[PDB]
């Protein structure tokens, strides 16, 4: 089986600073895409940020641009969320998803249990 | 409303023979798996494996669709598969298709939880 495994995430203050690492073990090849979902409580799941293999086809979703920053080992099956200025409204649990294309819920195969991150006001 | 992965099986899923055996293969299944009902679908290929080894393909190694979209996944291993294109005669309501019958690494779009295929890409 392939393992996802996330780290990183927990508490934080408003305005503050997060970073997520994700890593998946298992895999024979090197997934194009990997990128960072999102659910809050009482939610539908989010993309947040996806990145491919050689650094490329990078993408934000509106509501964190310019907050945050996806980076990837070249290629290697390894996603990172640099996370700034966050906020009561990106309180959620984060999910590092793999296999998909850009943040296609739907196109991605391989999901983690998550890394809650709330934000304190 | 019929599933993406239900209608994956019923255009490209023939688990129940191992191979093409008549030159009229595709002329009755392209009509059996409504593929002809409202225009003849101008390609299509059929794949002679058991589900399991097919739904197998989305663990197996992520590549590019030919569209450039990158949900797909080839087998590792040669599959057998028959291709139906249409004649240059086939005119709906009058289908008509050549078979050809192979042994190919297959190439699918997967999707959802369960991650199933949903679009037959390619072979090669």
């Amino acid at each position: 089986q392939v393992q996802m495994v996330e780290s990183g995430g927990g508490l934080v203050q408003a305005g503050g600073s997060l970073r997520l690492s994700c890593a998946a073990s298992g895999y024979a090849y090197t997934y194009i895409y990997m990128g960072w979902f999102r659910q809050a409580p009482g939610k539908e799941r989010e993309g947040v940020a996806a990145m491919d293999s050689g650094g490329g086809g990078t993408l934000y979703a509106d509501s964190v641009k310019g907050r945050m920053t996806i980076s990837r080992d070249k290629g290697k099956n390894t996603v990172y969320l640099q996370m700034d200025s966050l906020k009561p409204e990106d309180t959620a649990t984060y999910y590092c998803a793999a296999g998909g294309y850009e943040l296609r819920d739907r196109t991605y195969g391989q999901w983690g249990q998550g890394t809650q991150v709330t934000v304190s006001s | 409303k019929e599933t993406a992965a239900a209608k994956f099986e019923r255009q490209h899923m023939d688990s129940s023979t191992s191979a093409a055996s008549s030159s009229n293969y595709c002329n009755q299944m392209m009509k059996s798996r409504n593929l002809t009902k409202d225009r003849c679908k101008p390609v299509n290929t059929f794949v002679h494996e058991s589900l399991a080894d097919v739904q197998a393909v989305c663990s197996q190694k992520n590549v590019a669709c030919k569209n450039g979209q990158t949900n797909c996944y080839q087998s590792y291993s040669t599959m057998s598969i028959t291709d139906c294109r249409e004649t240059g005669s086939s005119k709906y309501p009058n289908c008509a298709y050549k078979t050809t019958q192979a042994n190919k690494h297959i190439i699918v779009a997967c999707e959802g939880n369960p991650y199933v295929p949903v679009h037959f890409d390619a072979s090669v």
